[PDB]
């Protein structure tokens, strides 16, 4: 009823999310606004087959009348919403995590809740420093360089411990950030370089 | 008469913006009141384990 | 019948360019440099059949007043804006106004259905058509 | 909560008096869901006023100046438009005659014209604009 | 701030335009009636 | 967040009244950044009054 009364949400997108966040975080109950537009993100960009897009959601509140089906259909993407709810809180992953992740990480089966935890690793232990981080992550200059000094290790660690399958020189993508945390528990509980 | 019609406005969306921030303040209030209470009853278990 | 003006297909049709109107030469430059008209008032001392109005229309040329600035109406011919009461003081602008006394505009004083008609002997006896701009110089 | 029973009258009387001031009636802006009884009912009058404002901007932007007009309509000539003149109509009506539904029709006399016989849009072009609604009449 | 008498009513149709005479019969009145040669009437509307 | 549209857009068109009354079109007054995501709006009303 609060989505389909008020302002007719947009049509044109990054408004969609930003509209339809604010109601949609007070009925997830999450910290931020900012953090319900990214986790519709999240979710439109990866989830369970026949699971509506948020355009589709948008276009299936606002009807003339909603159908006997096609009210099951959204109860569904919202149970998938506070699936992914579950996944940000068991995790509590912050708000600059959640929007690295909404940008295309998969989950919904061990092999990548696995990626996800590592993930979430590395950055806690980037802490104070994640921000910058994640923002040089968002954009395309993760360098080996403020990604040491982040993590108060030497580049001369880093860089070794990207070899074990290798993506060197190219930081892009946050899956490539997963690899770190068991080579670096490997080389921390045998006193040796990666 | 254009200026008084937006300056009535903007004063109706200054009282939005001091309820809305009250209100984000209170929320978060609440939402800690609560994180302390459900900790202390996990403290109380081990307290009487 | 024809279109584009400036008894052109139906209806009578005057058009006059302000520029032509030599307002700026009126008073001196020392006074001020801008001129903008304020409000528009017509007459046309006619011939008319008792309890008879006379349909025209007075019409800006350009585009750069809000929507309903640029026409206006007109009932009988003495002195009559297109208005029935006429205050300053209401929000909304006069018709007519804020344009500068410059250049584009063709005055436009249309007359529906200058044929012929009850309408054709008073536009025939109309020996003139006078006008009262008012203006303002900052 | 019977405050608020005032308060949504009071904007569905304005969203009214928006329709009628401007023809626009198949839009509205005053809409449901301003009261939530999970809240009891808290911030009503935030959702209430954001319509409220809504429509007083939709209101701005349709407002501006306006064409206006007098038509002196001497009813002796749309007479003359049935022959029956008012001249000579009315001073043959001499009886008791009784009779509702008048359109001395009973005890008083009554006269009817369909504006639609005025011929109002023909006194101005369609190019002007495509409404025109009555402001005051006098007689 | 009310609406004038006979305020937005679009010029189309669906009048019959009433103009009640009370107590047209043989009184004081009916000489007016029989004497009024006219009724001229002036309708003020707006074009938007 | 869907009031401070009507604001915005009524601040706007003081300052179009603003240029029409005066002809000074260059120069402007409502700027943008009056609304700002990192706070989630708010003060938008202080900066646009």
């Amino acid at each position: 009823d609060l989505l389909r009364n008020g302002g007719i949400d947009k049509t044109n997108t990054k408004t969609l999310y930003t509209t339809m966040a604010p109601v949609i975080t007070a009925a997830m109950q999450l910290d931020i606004t900012e953090s319900g537009e990214a986790l519709l993100r999240w979710l439109d960009n990866n989830h369970p087959a026949g699971i509506l897009t948020t355009s589709e959601a948008r276009k299936l509140i606002i009807k003339k009348g909603q159908t006997a089906g096609d009210k099951e259909k959204l109860a569904a993407w919202c149970q998938a919403l506070a699936q992914r709810v579950l996944v940000i809180r068991t995790f509590t992953l912050s708000n600059a995590e959640l929007q690295t992740l909404s940008q295309g990480a998969p989950a919904g089966t061990i092999t990548e809740l696995y990626n996800i935890s590592d993930f979430h690793n590395l950055i806690n232990r980037c802490g104070e420093q994640a921000g910058t981080v994640l923002d040089a992550l968002q954009s395309g200059t993760l360098t080996v360089k403020i990604l040491a000094q982040a993590l108060n290790l030497s580049e001369e660690v880093i860089t070794q411990a990207l070899t074990l399958a290798g993506q060197k020189p190219e930081l892009t993508t946050w899956a490539q950030l997963a690899v770190l945390p068991p080579r670096l528990d490997l080389a921390d509980t045998l006193h040796i370089t990666p | 008469q254009a200026l008084d019609s937006a300056r009535s406005l903007t004063g109706q969306l200054m009282q939005f913006g001091s309820t809305l921030l009250g209100l984000i303040e209170r929320r978060d209030a609440e939402a800690m009141s609560e994180l302390l209470q459900n900790q202390a009853g996990e403290l109380m278990l081990s307290s009487l384990r | 019948g024809s279109g584009n003006i400036p008894t052109a297909d139906n209806q009578l049709h005057a058009a006059f360019n302000l520029k032509a109107l030599n307002i700026k030469d009126d008073y001196p430059e020392a006074l001020g440099t801008t001129r903008r008209i304020k409000q528009i008032s017509v007459t046309l001392p006619a011939l008319v059949e008792p309890y008879q109005d006379m349909r025209a229309i007075f019409r800006y040329g350009g585009n750069s007043l809000p929507a309903g600035c640029k026409a206006i109406a007109l009932s009988h011919g003495i002195n009559d804006d297109g208005l029935f009461r006429l205050d300053f003081n209401d929000g909304r602008w006069l018709p007519f106004e804020g344009i500068p006394v410059d250049d584009d505009n063709s005055l436009t004083l249309s007359f529906p259905d200058a044929t012929g008609e009850k309408q054709k002997p008073l536009l025939l006896s109309l020996t003139d058509i006078i006008i009262h701009i008012r203006y303002t110089i900052c | 909560y019977r405050f608020y029973d005032l308060t949504a009258a009071r904007c569905m009387m304005a969203e009214k008096a928006y329709a009628w001031q401007t023809n626009d009636t198949a839009t509205r802006y005053i809409k449901s869901g301003a009261w939530q009884s999970n809240n009891a009912g808290l911030m009503a009058g935030e959702s209430l006023l954001l319509n409220l404002a809504e429509m007083e901007q939709a209101w701005l932007k349709r407002d501006s100046r306006s064409l206006e007009v007098t038509r002196t309509v001497s009813l002796a000539a749309v007479y003359r438009t049935d022959n029956v003149t008012l001249a000579e109509g009315i001073a043959d009506l001499l009886k008791g005659n009784g009779s509702g539904n008048i359109p001395t029709a009973d005890n008083q006399l009554h006269a009817a014209f369909n504006l639609k016989a005025l011929n109002i849009k023909d006194d101005y072009p369609e190019a002007l604009g495509t409404t025109r609604r009555i402001k005051q009449i006098s007689v």
